[PDB]
């Protein structure tokens, strides 16, 4: 094929500045009650028995 | 308003006080608590107790 510069000059979109991130979850900050204290759909209180 | 504390670490806090804090809204707050005296007027005009 010959060369025809104008139709291979092509402009580009392209977006600008990102940062990825993977793993996720990490940002979250979770703590938990004291053991003791449970409770399932139940809602009086896992493992109950003083 | 009222907001037990002994449940309050109990249960977690759901952000409720979190959330009146800091939107500020007028509260109480109950339970055992460590008092601290004062004097030098000042601190009160400067509002230290915020």
């Amino acid at each position: 094929q010959q060369f025809d510069f104008r139709n291979s000059m092509h402009m580009l979109t392209s977006n600008l500045t990102f940062t990825v991130y993977s793993d996720l979850l990490a940002f979250v900050s979770a703590d938990t009650v004291e053991p003791i204290n449970a409770v399932a759909f139940d809602n009086m209180r896992i493992m109950n028995e003083l | 308003q009222q907001i037990n504390l002994e449940e309050l670490m109990r249960t977690g806090d759901y952000a409720q006080i979190t959330n009146m804090l800091l939107n500020n809204q007028p509260v109480a707050l109950v339970g055992a608590l460590p008092f601290v005296t004062d004097s030098s007027v000042i601190s009160l005009i400067a509002k230290l107790d915020a």
